[PDB]
């Protein structure tokens, strides 16, 4: 009934802030970069039971990478992350696909535009196209504001269960 | 004893195997672990061979291992003893050899081998070429003997290949991915000769599939030959797309080459889609239900869907004007396009994108060709008409079959956003570029051009539409939201007297439809849409005002109504009816004798006592845009007098009693109070701008004495309690009025006629109430929005604030400082904002940092070189665009600037080569580039003084080209004095270019990550020594014009 | 002009079929769902007042938020709405009182549980808070009363009372109801003052008779608010939420037709 989910993104992208909004509703405005990797257990209530992700919150810093794809060793699902506050974090995430894929060769994977919420949005849903080919899910998240908040994790979870009509509940 | 960090001993395996298992297994000891094992990688790797040899949770703990040696091979491969690198090589050729072909190794997953084959791929981008040279020749004939290390092998050549075309940017040096290219390029062929071997004689699945899979991402560089000129595309086709499992690996290949610029090979496309689609055809049938096939199809068939959704898509969106130049193939678009409108009804706003993007290209296409309606009228001899344009002829039919498409399947034109501020605050929160949006406006964009090539048409759809709502009983609220929505969208897009007939028809029609329905649910939403389609066209209510009032008035209505959201429904239309039609509403109208604004206000109260906080603020930016249209100043300002009358009690109240008692303004309901009067007060002046200084002046002292107070009770309950003061009903309360108070100051600078005056009487004010206060109050209670509208309000005032910029940045400039100069963490707010601000007093205001201590201006510069080494993105580029302009600020007074360089000019390189060296910021690359670049330029000429000061047989390019180079080499003791001369130079040269200058940038960023050492010199020395060359023979035959 | 059929036909577009609403003027500022014949109504509204209704399982379930004409079945349309008073009623004079209601905000209040709370016509929070009314400081033993909320006074005057110290008010008619507030009102310890259990005052509104002398005298008093308008309660009606015939509402001019070079000087003024 639970799972294991890598978190990447590169630095600043909103990884941590995001679970940790998830798993107390606190949103935090400073930045201080996660060393290495740092798994957060997570849970939600659905449709059938509770599921928990296992969420390895790694970093996103080269400086303080760790043991990168020795973390991604049997990875279920996943979530590359980016800033649509600025291009070049979307421009590396055919990276982290990449070395993600390259541990895990069928694993559910989103992908998500973060920051969704700041008005000086620079990168445009217009240039977000990566997925398709690859055919990962993305979204469009803030932490900020919860908008599309928990879609991530709802989907991944309709997967790993194969249910489709899996929605999450209250309790 | 359970804590062991790793020296030198006969150091054993049965451990270390225990911190893996540990990492990868149980809980947050797991920190120690993951915290350990990043400790082992420091000495170096004596042990590889140690654990990869003597291996339960092995293939973790060699994985480990693989780690450290692909470190060893990426860097110090090149000082490595000669034969030691030769060690490896046959170590890890052996090691694959063995690890695949294997009674079962699909245990032995795929991860241990991928990795080492990975790792394979890492020796050969050292010395394939020259130190492997019968390399790929070798293995071709190792899988010609052997499928089991065929199959794998596949698998090196895939890596290979996008580690040196897809990811060599950034990964290698610039001319080191030339040299591997026209090498992969080189040999191709005896390879390419292998996959088609296989393709064509091996019956083992998984090999012809890691083949197909290879193959797909050899498409995104191969020369064209290679797959026009070779019977390939039919291989595919003929071969392996009617095939189940390979099915799909076929697409997507077949896709890429789909994606090419036919000028040569149009007859290989046009024989490759018609074929395609006899397979297609074949499989998928037409009568087939796409929708269905989706729901109910598994991952096994999902893919290939949304596969054909990009085949399809980005083959019609390339290859268009191929596919009618024959009135042969005309038949087999239709077939395609039809495929299209199927796949497009999938539940999946994913796919649909991909549908979308095609259709809206289309709809383009053939607006661009006439944006024109077919002229209606048949001819007086019968014939046709002879005006429907070359094309569209050809996919009338099918863009009636699209515009039903958007008018059904139309997209959620708003997003709103319940959720609540910082501050315990509930509000609705309007979002402006998200993913979703971009789904309305495409959609719209499309029915707006399937509007203009035939907008009977989307009348005819959206009536058929609308009738099945009414009796048609396809009714259903969801399709009823579609149905306006889409009818929202086409505004404008219309003659206007068409759109006339038009409107009175389909809404008269829904107030029909919406007494038909029995209950309250359905009447609401209902409702609701006739308010979206009918405040969705001002044009008509403002040519039909009886209509305008009536509509108003029946909106006042709704703003009383109890049922959900009705209400805010009512408000949302209210305020786009006034932003609109906002003339109309402080102007006489046929049919009345006093304009209609005046009953507005001579009401107020009761229209608006049913709805709640929020609400009524938006119903006060409402009547901004009316007051905002009267421009007769008298009547404006009586209008704006008696428009602020209702709140300006509550204020005057609140304001005698704080006479007679300060205190009151610590009374938890009389804050609830002076905030929800100023959020009033702030939207009023949002729709009203400048004229509203008449309001903001009447409380404008009061107000600020009364931030002031405040402000003074927050920082006090702070200071003797803790940050955690904040977290209370009261402090979140008394922080609202400051915040909005400093909202409503810039809010209202930001937007007035005049700089001279607010520079004299709104700024002097300011200064004691709001900015000393910021300074005085203790750290954690300063308020952030200071510096921020303090920054609003420079931009807006600019040269006449000039003279107050000591005073200012005297309260807050060190005393933000010394907050933001400890970590680059406390503080995030402060950080930004205090930034933007320096930014904007730098920009509109540098006399100032002219006239004041050179130690003070030295202090600000400090500061900056601060901002740029953050790591937020924002501080350090915020930062960054200080310095350039600054820079070119400096540029203007000939006289600091000289002094300028002889002073900071170097200090200011070390910084920024500092950041560019550092592997952190990385999104400064095209800021730093511009900076250094622009400095160098400056210095081959504008640098007029010596900083050396031996004479001028010391003069400055040389100078620079001398400690630039030193610099970097200390700082980089490994680089050889080559690396060193090439860059250096290149930093003159490259000089002009800045896309080339970041080339470069990162070039060096490659050369230190990696130690070159003595011995190679596969860095091409002289190859670039000459490339640079044909730069600076350009930067002159065009900057000397 | 066709599209003033649309004018004329959003005219007749309607949430509501409550008669003679008082969110619209008065029927008579426009010329469908209202007419002339506020009296009938009163009528059999009154001849059908054999209690149906389980008020005292309602009392609770609002006072506790517990949820399983018609009992509305959350926080919205509590409140017993005033239509326009229109058919001036044959007996006026000794069948009918006044309530000069202030400027403001109606609301439910509803006081349990140790909290207190006020609620628009349209079940929406506007404050919570503490106050000395009967389980709103600190049994099974709350209150609810119908108010408005003067924003200028802090205070809530209040209108009506439904429920008291746990007892349906609703099946009471409302000479009754009345008086049980100024018999019961100022008699609780401080709840007409301002303190830190009880922030907010409040007020019970003063009720008059309709006799012309009457009318009379009421339209040149002095009040401790500001007039908004006048309530008619037919002395003799229980408390039925939503729209009834039997209190109409009416604006304080309507009666007697109805049978009649810097800024500026710093209040506060304290350092520069
Ligand atoms: N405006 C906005 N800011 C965000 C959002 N999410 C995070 N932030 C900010 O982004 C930064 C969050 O940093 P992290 O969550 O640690 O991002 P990260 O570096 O990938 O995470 P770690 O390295 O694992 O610690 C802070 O500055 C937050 O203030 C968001 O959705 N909107
Ligand atoms: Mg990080």
């Amino acid at each position: 009934v639970q799972f294991k989910l890598v978190l990447v993104g590169d630095g600043g992208t909103g990884k941590t802030t995001f679970v940790k909004r998830h798993l107390t509703g606190e949103f935090e405005k400073k930045y201080v970069a996660t060393l290495g990797v740092e798994v957060h257990p997570l849970v939600f209530h659905t449709n059938r039971g509770p599921i928990k992700f296992n969420v390895w919150d790694t970093a996103g810093l080269e400086k303080f990478g760790g043991l990168r794809d020795g973390y991604y060793i049997q990875a279920q699902c996943a979530i590359i992350m980016f800033d649509v506050t600025s291009r070049v974090t979307y421009k590396n995430v055919p990276n982290w696909h990449r070395d993600l894929v390259r541990v895990c060769e069928n694993i559910p994977i989103v992908l998500c535009g973060n920051k969704v919420d700041i008005k000086d949005r620079k990168v445009k849903a217009k240039s977000i196209v990566f997925h398709r080919k690859k055919n990962l899910q993305y979204y469009d998240i803030s932490a900020k504001s919860n908008y599309n908040f928990e879609k991530p994790f709802l989907w991944l979870a309709r997967k790993l269960i194969g249910d489709p009509n899996l929605e999450f509940v209250a309790m | 004893a359970a804590r062991q960090l790793l020296d030198f001993s006969q150091k054993l395996d049965i451990n270390l195997l225990d911190n893996v298992v540990n990492c990868l297994y149980h809980g947050e000891g797991a920190q120690q672990r993951m915290a350990q094992e990043v400790l082992t990688h420091l000495k170096e790797h004596p042990d590889a061979w140690t654990r990869v040899d003597t291996i339960s949770q092995n293939m973790n703990t060699k994985y480990y291992g693989l780690q450290i040696l692909e470190n060893v091979i990426k860097t110090r491969w090149k000082i490595l003893p000669r034969n030691q690198c030769e060690g490896i090589k046959k170590y890890v050729v052996g090691l694959i050899i063995k690890t695949s072909s294997d009674p079962t190794c699909v245990e032995k997953e795929k991860v241990y081998i991928g990795k080492l084959n990975m790792i394979l791929v890492q020796i050969l981008k050292q010395e394939w070429p020259k130190h492997w040279p019968t390399f790929i020749s070798d293995i071709v004939g190792a899988s010609r003997t052997s499928e089991s290390l065929c199959q794998n092998n596949m698998v090196i050549l895939k890596l290979l290949s996008e580690e040196v075309f897809d990811f060599s940017s950034g990964q290698i040096t610039q001319v080191k991915a030339k040299h591997l290219k026209d090498s992969m390029c080189n040999e191709f062929s005896q390879i390419f000769q292998l996959c088609q071997f296989v393709m064509e004689n091996s019956q083992n699945a998984p090999l012809v599939h890691a083949t197909l899979e290879t193959l797909l991402r050899f498409l995104n560089w191969i020369p064209l030959g290679y797959i026009f000129e070779t019977k390939l595309i039919s291989t595919l086709i003929y071969k392996f797309l009617n095939v189940p499992m390979f099915r799909n690996v076929s697409l997507k290949c077949l896709t890429e080459i789909a994606g090419v610029s036919v000028s040569q090979y149009e007859e290989q496309f046009e024989t490759l889609f018609t074929l395609t689609m006899m397979q297609l055809k074949q499989m998928l049938p037409l009568n087939t239900n796409i929708r269905l096939a989706y729901s109910n199809g598994k991952d096994d068939e999902q893919n290939f869907i949304q596969n054909l959704s990009l085949f399809l898509c980005t083959f019609l969106k390339e290859h268009g004007q191929l596919l009618e130049k024959r009135l042969n193939l005309r038949e087999a678009l239709m077939e395609a396009l039809h495929y299209m409108l199927l796949v497009s009804e999938v539940e999946e706003t994913e796919i649909f994108k991909i549908c979308l993007e095609y259709w809206n290209h289309l709809a383009a296409e053939l607006y661009r060709e006439s944006p024109f309606s077919t002229s209606a009228s048949p001819l007086l001899s019968g014939s046709q008409h002879f005006d429907i344009p070359p094309r569209r002829q050809l996919y009338l039919t099918v863009l009636s079959k699209v515009r039903l498409l958007m008018v059904s399947r139309m997209a959620k034109p708003e997003e709103v956003l319940v959720v609540e501020n910082d501050q315990g605050e509930v509000v609705r929160e309007f979002m402006k570029d998200t993913d979703s949006i971009n789904l309305y406006k495409n959609m719209r964009e499309t029915l707006v051009y399937l509007t203009h090539l035939d907008y009977v048409d989307t009348e005819i759809i959206m009536t058929k539409k609308l009738q099945n709502q009414v009796n048609g009983t396809e009714w259903s609220w969801k399709n009823l939201n579609t149905l306006c929505w889409a009818i929202g969208s086409i505004s404008g897009a219309m003659h206007e007297e068409d759109e006339k007939r038009f409107l009175v028809t389909v809404i008269k029609d829904l107030l029909g439809l919406c007494e038909q329905k029995r209950g309250k649910d359905n009447k609401a939403i209902i409702a609701s849409n006739i308010m979206y389609i009918v405040g969705q066209y001002p044009r008509f209510l403002r040519a039909h005002w009886k209509f305008l009032k009536t509509v108003v008035n029946k909106l006042f209505e709704f703003m009383h109504e109890t049922h959900d959201g009705v209400q805010d429904m009512a408000c949302d239309t209210f305020i786009k009816i006034a932003q609109k039609c906002r003339r109309h509403f402080v102007q006489v109208q046929v049919g009345e004798v006093m304009p209609f604004i005046d009953e507005i206000l001579n009401n107020i109260n009761t229209i608006i006592c049913d709805l709640q906080p929020q609400q009524v603020h938006t119903f006060y930016e409402a009547v901004g845009y009316m007051i905002g249209a009267q421009t007769d100043q008298t009547v404006q300002e009586h209008l704006i007098e008696k428009y602020m009358l209702l709140p300006n009690q509550v204020w005057d109240s609140i304001i005698q009693q704080a006479t007679k008692n300060v205190d009151i303004l610590k009374d938890p309901e009389t804050v609830k109070q002076l905030g929800s009067i100023l959020k009033t007060n702030v939207r009023a002046c949002k729709a009203v701008g400048h004229p509203f200084v008449i309001q903001l002046g009447r409380i404008y002292l009061d107000m600020l004495n009364v931030y002031k107070c405040l402000s003074e009770n927050i920082s006090a309950a702070i200071q003797a309690n803790g940050e955690m003061v904040t977290k209370q009903p009261l402090i979140r309360s008394m922080r609202t009025v400051k915040r909005e108070t400093l909202k409503l100051i810039s809010g209202w600078v930001s937007r007035s006629n005049d700089p001279q005056m607010v520079a004299e009487n709104f700024v002097p004010p300011l200064l004691d109430a709001v900015l000393i206060d910021y300074q005085r109050n203790v750290p954690a209670a300063r308020e952030p929005e200071v510096l921020s509208t303090m920054a609003i309000i420079v931009n807006k005032l600019g040269g006449h604030i000039t003279a107050e910029i000591p005073q200012i940045f005297d309260a807050v400039f060190e005393c933000t400082l010394n907050m933001i100069n400890k970590d680059f963490e406390e503080y995030p707010e402060h950080r930004t904002n205090f930034f933007l601000l320096l930014q904007a007093v730098n920009s509109h205001c540098f006399p100032a940092f002219l006239a004041i201590p050179p130690a003070q201006f030295k202090l600000v510069l400090d500061s900056i070189i601060w901002a740029f080494k953050h790591t937020m993105r924002n501080v350090a580029d915020t930062g960054l665009q200080i310095l350039f302009t600054l820079l070119q600020n400096v540029a203007q007074e000939e006289a600091a600037a000289q002094s300028f360089y002889q002073t900071y000019f170097c200090d200011i390189l070390q910084h920024i080569f500092s950041v560019v060296t550092d592997t952190s910021h990385t999104a400064g690359l095209t800021m730093h580039a511009s900076i250094l670049a622009y400095m160098f330029n400056l210095v081959e000429e504008g640098k007029i003084s010596t900083p050396l000061n031996p004479g001028n047989p010391v003069n400055n390019q040389m100078f620079i080209q001398d400690y630039v180079a030193n610099l970097l080499k200390s700082a980089f003791p490994h680089l050889q004095d080559a690396q060193v001369k090439l860059f250096v130079t290149g930093l003159f040269s490259l000089n002009q270019d800045i896309p080339a200058f970041k080339e470069h940038l990162r070039d060096f960023l490659v050369q230190i990550k990696e130690f070159a050492g003595e011995d190679t010199s596969d860095l091409f020395l002289e190859e670039r020594e000459t490339a640079l060359r044909q730069a600076q023979e350009e930067k002159h035959k065009l900057q000397m014009s | 002009g066709s599209l003033n059929e649309l004018a004329l036909k959003l005219a007749g577009l309607d949430i509501s079929q409550d008669l003679n609403s008082t969110a619209a003027p008065h029927p008579r500022l426009s010329q469908y769902s209202s007419l002339e014949q506020s009296e009938r109504r009163r009528r059999l509204l009154e001849l059908q007042k054999s209690k149906r209704l389980d008020y005292v399982n309602h009392a609770r379930r609002l006072a506790e938020d517990d949820w399983t004409k018609k009992l509305p079945k959350h926080y919205a349309n509590q409140l017993m709405l005033s239509e326009w008073l229109i058919d001036v009623p044959s007996d006026l004079g000794q069948e009918w009182i006044v309530v000069v209601c202030p400027v403001g905000k109606r609301a439910l209040i509803v006081a349990s549980r140790g909290s207190t709370s006020a609620y628009t016509k349209s079940g929406y929070c506007v404050n919570r808070f503490s106050s000395l009314l009967p389980g709103g400081n600190r049994a099974k033993d709350y209150t609810i009363l119908d108010c408005i909320y003067n924003e200028v006074n802090q205070t809530y005057y209040v209108l009506d009372v439904m429920c008291w110290r746990g007892h349906p008010f609703y099946d009471c008619q409302t000479d009754f109801r009345f008086y049980w507030m100024h018999s019961k009102l100022p008699e609780e310890e401080g709840l007409g003052e301002k303190t830190k259990l009880n922030p907010f005052k409040f007020v019970g509104l003063k009720n008059f008779p309709c006799t012309p002398e009457s009318l009379c005298d009421v339209l040149s008093m002095d009040f401790p608010f500001e007039v908004d308008g006048l309530l008619f309660y037919h002395k003799q009606t229980h408390y039925s939420p939503g729209s009834t015939p039997l209190v109409g509402w009416l604006r304080p001019y309507m009666v007697s037709d109805v049978l009649g070079h810097s800024p500026d000087h710093p209040g506060c003024l304290m350092e520069n």
